[PDB]
């Protein structure tokens, strides 16, 4: 606004109304809409003034002496004198308050105003105060509008229009900038006033009441705040206050840190989504049959590959659940596959007739109803929902073994990854050979099936949910591949039943049924499989030194949920991926750095350069960059399978250890307060999670080794 | 119609009606943002969900009759439903590439032209050079930098003006249609897009993205220009850096440099003047830059300078709290400091009045070529630290430094007179002679500075009083980091005072900034530069002089032609052509003068062959006693600078240069300008339909007739007065123009009497 | 433009008597030949034809006032008698950048013993070895090849 | 060594339009880098200067 | 420096016919620079025998210093996919030209 005023209007106008405003003690940087008004009336003055003159024989004439005399920007004792002279010379009757121009044509003094409001009205307000009718009056609106006494508009129709288009474009101006409504405002009849914001009524009171124990009233605390003057307080206070409120630094040398005191009590039990190191999968190496690509296709084409079927039985039951219903589940998915294949035309997707088995095992209408709490408030039983402490666990090797599975490579590639543009620049041919020699690192390992094998059940899952919103569907469990001999692969790992989807949040579950064939025994570990069904569905020959032995082929089935969000989040996990690799290039970049060249080669091909990646109990174990790479895609895919709250609450917590033991290393002399705290604040976060507990043991392992 | 139909349904409730007839315009944009809805929160999931659906894909209903029900294979393309909360038909990404693969063609003439931007990164990425990578240490220092190239850098207001006359003809603001610089690029734009079908807000949108710059704070470790940053990933990494060059065409301007010496030729002029606030506000008020106001410039180009930063202060602005001194722009951080004045003797016995700054301040100093910092005590030179890309920056950022410090160890280390003198011959204060004195020679100052044992450390090394790196030994708080420190993140603006000595004082009493620190180095006017004030050609030079004469002549040609046709003597005496016939010799300028009066009378007595560029030539000759002579004359020697430079009567020359085939005028190669001509036959009535020059009348009178789009006004008679609707639906009466003046002259002359009163 | 809008244009409605100049700059011409121009014109002193798209000087009419005839930038090849014949009292004549291939079209412009200079630039005769000399020959009355006297002078108005 | 290369970088002046015979042409960068005013027997006429 | 300050009719550069397999846009840097150059050496008073252009990128594109190929062991390089002999094939075959005749 104030700059607007500055910047809109001939800065030499700007001094004028700066002085005039500057004679009543006014500051324009307190005060702006009188600044702005007094400059709008000093631009129409000088306006209405301009390019008129006297002639030779004084008639008027537009480009000698001025026709019309400015009063208004002058200071009182100068207009004064003038509006004296001009009386006095040309026998004019003094106004009884000071004009702003005089027009010598017509020997008169005119009074000119702009007003934002209806001219009309101004028109009126001036006229009831001047009381004279010697002066003439001229009033302009921003609008357009003016008006004057008769109509007797003394400029021509020229200089009218351009003052009436200056002040149209100035308010046009001023409204394009948001400040229109305030100036507009700001005119109360024939004078600006000051924008007012006082605390009356509710907020004088809330205020006095808000104000430090030794003061009353918002004015006496104010009144105080202005006249205090810094006169050594704080060293008053520092000087009372006991010893016994400072911060002690307690050493930290090589002795004082302990490991992590684990939670104890039964071993841990998985809680994957599904089967990760124990799954088996029937394969067809090359699906050159008729309608391929369809999910139902493949499936049967893959169960027609497999002989065994043998009448299933419950071998680890369900402690919870009814597992006679479980086996007519696996039951009534066997009837309809051999029901479809004897149609002679399969669909491109079934849907299972409802039936009490299955209406239970996707916890179908199992949900206690909902009453108002007063028509029930006498029932005994009647108590807060269970929120107690979950079960602590034990850490069970099961899942060291998981991931040392995972972080191994495989016999085919789990990864088809995109085309791009041709390499033409000379890094984007470094950066081709770097992600070529990345991808054959990876290419195969275990965590790449996990992703893939996750990304195709998450999207048939939300697929099928938004396409058959109130139907049962049954969506196998295939995945792609290729063998070495290049061959395009398709495997079956089970399959999944999916319950009502109508879905409206984002965190409403769908649930769901999966049954995944399996070659472990679950009677070795049952503890592992405490939330799955197991029924021995077959028999399968596995070959080995010792020819082709039978052994019994699994199928645990399950019943869990998911979300729309986990679905997504499920969908997302090819990003591991990328974050292995975001790890692996800084260090490569980073030895770049110090050797000034490039080291891809020396790192992807050299393989005797290591980095301890491992224990065991010869020492520590050092590990090439694929064992690295490996280890680094298997710790995010998990992290992506395992995510739960105490995980990232142990990491963040941790970390904090983790740098001042590092700190400690590198001889930079560490100190901490209340360290107790922190190794309590890091406990507090290993409760039950398989993943948060190998995670302390490998801190209390690299602490164990680092300390030494 | 549908629109007058739906208005009708609106009002016809009470609660729409209210709302119509309460709100105005000015504030419809803010009953814009009472949306009712919901924002979807994870769109992305959103997407994938709606994706599987049959149509999750909305059409409009004129799709009915164009896209059949059913393709070859009967797939469902589009869908006999509506859309939550308008009309829009339901239709499959079945429908999108059907429209694709079988739908009607038309040519994309204009889509190069509206995508200019994009098309132009195609063209700059195809015609690039690339070079070998390199792998070492990467320093990305961190600085603002352009975006996009090919802009005009205009002001989002002009660039919003340009696009509303461009694409929206009839529907320009109150401001168009009083203004009168009707720009090039907008006749250029709509001679371009004349015929084109793209959806109208796409085309605005674009044109913006074209015609306005942008800024961002990035690290770069190469090149800076606009073009060099739009491959940034491409150019520069953590530990590699690729070459590379962009092969389009690069916009770099010269203003900047125009402007600068602009400012220190009114500074270094206006400082000897009697009142320099006052002469320095009337020339930036009449002065042109290139065809433009220097007053725009100013408000608009963020140039920081000395002479910029006093003119500002003069003008009344807000500039950075901060002084660039020795090169280098200089930056308070922490700590207070207290000017005290004092005398200080030399080691030459040279006494000098000095200002010296007393506490524990701290400043950061970011040059051309290095970036510093410096804890000063109370004449006490405490801490200092410099990086730099070579020894030379070092060296000179360091003996800034330490005479910006002003210790008085440095004092007695003084060895010689410190005289140095000004091109003006203005005598420098004793600060800036240090410098200069330091500059020549400090290997004395040197050796007797202080020297003390530093201990080492990763990240910093020492120096030897020969300016050599060492970790053992160096000065007394100078050091030297191995990594590039990053220049300041942030600049305080604040309210300053103004002295008539061109001095800006701080609200503390303290001075900022003055006309002495403005480097008095010369540099040449890219963009000829053209003045209105007074004698004030000190500068100028011949060169400048003859350009800025014709341009003198040819802003007034109307009033010269009258006095010419009607009163010859009295233009021939006029004051302004007092300097053209200081360059002619004075032997020859009574010859000159009378030949080119006789040439003049045989003008006027002939009739029917006018010949502007001629008159235009020879007026400026004619401002001298008339000598009789007979000779005809055919080469009038005009001095330049000691080079006898001749025009030829007939003809161009090179000191006059005018081209025909573009009607433009330049002299001595700088440009001049152009004349207002375009038929052979006197009139200047052949346009494009340059719809300007319009002056309202205040609200809708009905006697003048039906109101008249904007579009159609051009057929408005002279002085003819009709109603016209200009801004978004505001019916006016306008008029066209009968006297040929501006807005801008307007308050001048009451400007300078109101001045002279005030004073 | 066209040619006889151009024409009348530069006539300022005025008999096509009275003309001393007439300036034909980035004009068209249907089927490249003169149009418009005709026996009227009789006063004209200066021609100057540029950019015109004339293919030959075919249609010229007899302006025995014509001393200063310019066709520059255009492609005018074929027979010069017309011009010879038509216009016998040129002065000053500029043919750069047209198209012309060797002296033995260029030979009928010798009848004309008034054109003290003959300009040409960017043609197919200027490749040919002692060009200039060669001209001076074909054309002693010329005194100024190429703005350009026998010796290499530049030739003041 | 006597066969060691150097590079340069060499600008020529010159008044010939290079698309006459653009072919002969292809190793040269053409600016337009100013104009000059030549004699001829229609007065001082501006061509091109080409670098 | 006397020869260029004959001339008066300098423009602004622009290309009019580009070198099609190279950098046009430095090109035209560094003449403005040259230019700029000598402008600042006609601002000097003891002129020495003679300047050294001050090292800028757009010179070093236009001389070619930052597009030659580095120096490399052949250890080092061996595994690139286009790393090929010299081209030492005979240069493609060019029709006669009228030009040459006119030279």
């Amino acid at each position: 606004m104030e700059d607007f005023v500055r910047q809109c209007f001939n800065p030499m106008i700007v001094e004028l109304a700066e002085k005039a405003m500057k004679e009543y003690g006014e500051d324009p940087k307190i005060e702006t809409n009188k600044f702005a008004s007094i400059c709008t009336h000093l631009e129409v003055c000088f306006m209405y003034s301009d390019f008129h003159f006297i002639d030779e024989r004084g008639e008027s004439t537009i480009i000698l002496k001025h026709r019309f005399e400015i009063i208004e920007g002058r200071d009182r004792t100068m207009a004064w004198t003038v509006v004296n002279s001009i009386c006095n010379t040309t026998g004019v009757e003094k106004p009884k308050f000071l004009p702003d121009l005089y027009d010598y044509k017509e020997n008169r003094f005119i009074e000119i105003g702009v007003t934002r409001r209806e001219v009309h009205i101004y028109y009126l307000e001036k006229a009831n105060k001047i009381k004279s009718e010697k002066t003439h009056i001229h009033i302009f609106s921003f609008t357009g509008e003016e008006m004057a006494t008769k109509a007797d508009y003394t400029l021509d129709e020229e200089s009218r229009a351009r003052i009436k288009t200056r002040l149209f474009t100035i308010r046009q101006e001023m409204a394009s900038r948001g400040l229109w409504d305030s100036f507009r405002q700001s005119e109360r009849g024939e004078e600006t006033i000051e924008e007012r914001f006082e605390i009356t009524g509710t907020m004088r009171r809330l205020a006095d009441q808000s104000l430090p124990p030794n003061f009353s009233s918002l004015e006496n605390f104010r009144a105080y705040v202005d006249g205090f003057e810094p006169n050594g307080c704080i060293e008053g206070k520092l000087s009372q206050m006991s010893k016994e409120v400072n911060a002690r630094i307690e050493p930290f040398l090589r002795t004082t840190p302990r490991p992590l005191r684990l939670p104890d009590g039964p071993p841990c039990s998985q809680r994957s989504k599904f089967l990760l190191m124990d799954a088996l999968k029937l394969s067809i190496e090359d699906p050159s049959h008729e309608g391929e690509g369809i999910p139902l296709y493949d499936a049967i084409k893959c169960m027609k590959t497999f002989f065994g079927w043998k009448e299933p039985n419950i071998i680890k039951p369900h402690e919870k659940g009814i597992n006679p219903n479980y086996l007519l589940t696996w039951k009534q998915v066997l009837a309809e596959l051999q029901d479809i294949k004897n149609e002679e035309k399969i669909p491109r997707t079934k849907n299972m007739k409802k039936t009490s088995q299955l209406k239970w095992a996707l916890g179908e209408n199992m949900a206690p109803e909902k009453v108002d709490f007063e028509d029930c408030k006498d029932v005994n039983d009647l108590k807060q929902y269970d929120s107690d402490e979950p079960e602590p666990r034990s850490l069970a090797c099961w899942i060291q073994s998981e991931f040392n599975k995972a972080c191994e490579l495989t016999d085919s590639s789990w990864v088809e990854l995109d085309e791009i543009g041709e390499d033409v620049a000379p890094i984007e041919h470094i950066a081709s050979m770097r992600r070529n020699y990345f991808t054959a690192e990876v290419s195969h390992c275990r965590a790449t099936e996990y992703i893939m094998k996750g990304v195709y059940i998450n999207t048939a899952l939300l697929n099928a949910s938004c396409a058959a919103m109130d139907d049962f569907q049954l969506i196998p469990m295939i995945s792609k591949c290729i063998t070495k001999e290049g061959r395009r692969k398709t495997n079956l790992y089970g399959f999944i039943i999916k319950g009502r989807s109508h879905l409206r949040n984002d965190t409403d579950v769908v649930n769901f049924v999966s049954m995944e064939f399996s070659l472990t025994d679950p009677r070795l570990e049952p503890h592992k499989w405490e939330k799955y069904c197991v029924l021995e569905i077959g028999d399968m020959l596995l070959r080995t030194a010792v020819g082709q032995v039978s052994r019994p082929m699994f199928l645990y089935v399950r019943t869990n949920g998911t979300s729309k969000i986990k679905m997504k989040w499920g969908m997302e996990m090819r990003r591991c991926l990328l974050q292995s690799l975001q790890q692996i290039e800084s260090m490569i970049e980073a030895e770049s750095s110090v050797k000034e060249k490039d080291l891809t080669k020396e790192f992807f091909e050299n393989k005797s350069e290591t980095w301890p990646i491992g224990e065991s109990p010869k020492g520590v174990e050092e590990g090439s960059i694929g064992k690295v790479c490996r280890t680094l895609l298997a710790k995010s895919v998990f992290n992506s399978l395992y995510a739960s709250p105490q995980l990232e609450g142990f990491s963040a917590e941790s970390r904090k250890l983790l740098l001042i033991v590092q700190a400690l290393r590198d001889n930079l002399e560490p100190g901490t307060f209340d360290l107790e705290g922190l190794y309590e604040a890091i406990e507090e976060c290993l409760i039950n999670d398989p993943w948060v507990l190998l995670n302390a043991s490998w801190f209390n392992s690299f602490l164990t080794h680092a300390l030494r | 119609m549908e629109r007058i139909k739906e208005l009708r349904d609106l009002m016809s409730q009470s609660r729409t009606r209210e709302i119509l007839t309460k709100t105005t315009v000015d504030h419809m944009a803010i009953i814009k943002k009472y949306t009712s809805g919901r924002q979807e929160k994870n769109p992305a999931l959103r997407m994938k969900w709606m994706m599987a659906m049959k149509y999750p894909i909305t059409a409009d209903k004129r799709i009915m009759e164009m896209i059949p029900e059913r393709n070859e294979q009967r797939q469902t393309l589009w869908s006999k439903t509506n859309d939550a909360g308008s009309d829009r038909v339901m239709v499959s990404p079945l429908a999108v590439t059907w429209w694709n693969r079988n739908g009607p063609t038309t040519s994309t003439v204009h889509y190069p032209k509206v995508y200019k931007t994009y098309f132009e990164k195609v063209e700059r990425l195809k015609h690039g050079t690339f070079g070998p990578v390199h792998f070492r240490n990467q320093v990305k220092i961190r600085r603002r930098v352009d975006i996009n190239p090919g802009h005009a850098d205009l002001s989002a207001k002009e660039a919003q003006d340009v696009i509303m006359e461009v694409v929206f003809p009839n529907e320009v603001g109150a401001r168009i249609l009083t203004s009168e610089s009707q720009l090039t690029i907008t006749k250029e734009k709509k001679k371009e897009l004349q015929d084109c079908k793209i959806a109208p807000l796409m085309v605005a949108y674009m044109l913006e993205r074209e015609l306005v710059r942008k800024t961002r704070f990035l690290p770069v470790a190469g090149g800076t220009s606009s073009v060099y940053i739009e491959v940034l990933h491409l150019t520069q990494g953590t530990c590699w850096e690729q070459m590379y060059t962009p092969g389009g065409e690069v916009r770099n301007d010269d203003v900047d440099q125009s402007l600068i010496i602009a400012a220190r030729n009114i500074v270094r002029r206006a400082t000897v003047s009697a009142d320099p606030l006052a002469s320095l506000l009337e020339m930036c008020h009449s002065t042109q830059i290139g065809g433009v106001r220097m007053v725009d410039i100013l408000r608009q180009n963020p140039t920081e300078e000395q002479a910029v930063d006093i003119c500002k202060a003069a003008m009344g602005l807000r500039i950075s709290s901060s002084f660039s001194f020795g090169g280098f722009t200089f930056k308070r951080t922490s700590g207070s400091s207290v000017k005290r004045e004092e005398e200080v003797l030399t080691g030459n016995l040279q006494t000098l009045k000095i200002r010296v700054h007393e506490g524990y301040e701290e400043f950061t100093m970011v040059g051309r070529r290095a970036t510093a910092i410096l804890r000063k005590a109370t004449r006490r030179l405490i801490q200092l630290i410099v990086s730099g890309k070579d020894e030379q920056s070092i060296a000179e950022a360091i003996i800034v430094a330490m005479v910006f410090s002003q210790e008085d160890c440095m004092i007695k280390a003084v060895r010689g007179d410190l005289n140095f003198v000004n091109r003006a011959n203005q005598r420098l204060n004793p600060m800036h002679q240090l410098l200069r004195h330091f500059q020549k020679d400090a290997k004395v100052l040197f050796q007797n500075w202080g020297i003390e044992p530093i201990d080492n450390v990763m990240g910093m090394i020492g120096i030897l009083p020969d300016m050599t790196p060492s970790t053992e030994m160096s000065l007394r708080g100078v050091r030297v980091s191995k990594m590039g420190v990053d220049e300041y993140s942030s600049t305080e603006r604040v309210v300053v005072s103004i002295d008539r000595f061109l001095r800006v004082r701080d609200q503390r009493g303290n001075v900022l900034l003055s006309p002495e620190e403005v480097s008095e180095t010369q540099g040449t006017e890219k963009l000829t530069i053209t003045y209105s004030s007074s004698m004030m050609w000190e500068i100028n030079g011949p060169e400048s002089v003859l350009v800025n004469t014709y341009q003198w002549i040819i802003r007034n040609w109307e009033n010269v032609k009258i006095q010419w046709s009607q009163d010859p003597t009295m233009l021939y005496n006029k004051m302004e052509f007092e300097p053209f016939q200081s360059l002619v010799p004075k032997a020859a300028r009574g010859q000159y003068s009378g030949f080119v009066r006789v040439l003049f009378q045989q003008m006027r007595d002939v009739l029917g062959t006018f010949d502007t560029v001629q008159i235009i030539k020879l007026l400026p000759f004619a401002a001298a006693p008339p000598e009789q002579s007979r000779m005809q004359f055919s080469s009038l020697t005009v001095n330049v600078r000691g080079s006898g430079m001749r025009i030829v009567v007939r003809g161009n020359s090179p000191v006059f240069n005018y081209n025909k085939a573009t009607k433009r005028l330049t002299v001595l190669g700088k440009d001049a300008g152009a004349l207002m001509e375009d038929p052979d036959e006197g009139t200047a009535g052949v346009e494009s339909a340059v719809l300007r020059g319009f002056l309202i009348l205040g609200k809708e009178n009905k006697r003048y007739g039906p109101a008249l789009s904007i579009n159609e006004l051009s057929n408005l008679a002279k002085g003819e007065k009709a109603n016209v609707l200009i801004g978004q639906g505001d019916v006016v009466l306008v008029m066209k123009r009968k006297r040929d003046s501006s807005i801008l002259t307007d308050s001048q002359t009451a400007t300078k009497r109101i001045r002279m009163a005030i004073n | 433009m066209e040619m006889g809008r151009r024409i009348h244009l530069e006539l300022r409605n005025r008999t096509p008597s009275d003309v001393k100049e007439l300036v034909l700059d980035n004009s068209r011409s249907n089927e490249g030949k003169l149009e418009g121009l005709t026996d009227e014109f009789e006063e004209l002193e200066f021609l100057s034809t540029i950019n015109v798209g004339l293919t030959s000087i075919a249609n010229l009419p007899k302006l025995n006032k014509l001393k200063k005839l310019e066709l520059s930038d255009n492609r005018v090849s074929g027979g010069l008698e017309v011009l010879a014949e038509k216009c016998p009292n040129l002065t000053h004549l500029n043919l750069s950048g047209n198209k012309i291939k060797d002296l033995s079209t260029i030979e009928p412009l010798k009848k004309l013993e008034n054109l003290k200079s003959l300009d040409l630039f960017n043609c197919e005769v200027t490749n040919l070895n002692d060009y200039r000399e060669n001209v001076f020959k074909l054309l002693p009355q010329l005194t100024y090849l190429d703005g350009y006297d026998r010796d290499d002078k530049e030739a003041p108005d």
